């Protein structure tokens, strides 16, 4: 029938940090400059 | 009190009357914790 003190741990939080925007990303859309997918978008790092 | 608590019939019975108050303490027995971080950028 008893109880004990019941400390009742919780916490809140943090994080609008969503930022992106990827409009401003192009993609570059030829076919294979002659072993990629033919259909998926491929990010670069860079030309090198 | 005359009619606060009593009467002349209590007081020719005599009755001596009266009301007595008090409100109430009580013991801190559980322990309900909320936390919050809050930002703070």
């Amino acid at each position: 029938t008893m109880v004990l003190p019941g400390v009742s741990y919780n916490e809140t939080l943090l994080t609008q940090a969503s930022n992106d925007d990827p409009v401003t990303m192009p993609l570059f859309i030829g076919y294979t400059p002659p072993p990629v997918t033919v259909m998926q978008p491929v990010s670069v790092g860079s030309l090198t | 009190g005359l009619d606060e608590t009593m009467t002349e019939d209590d007081i020719r019975h005599g009755k001596m009357i009266l009301q007595v108050r008090l409100a109430l303490l009580a013991p801190a027995e559980f322990i309900a914790i909320s936390l919050t971080l809050d930002l703070r950028d």
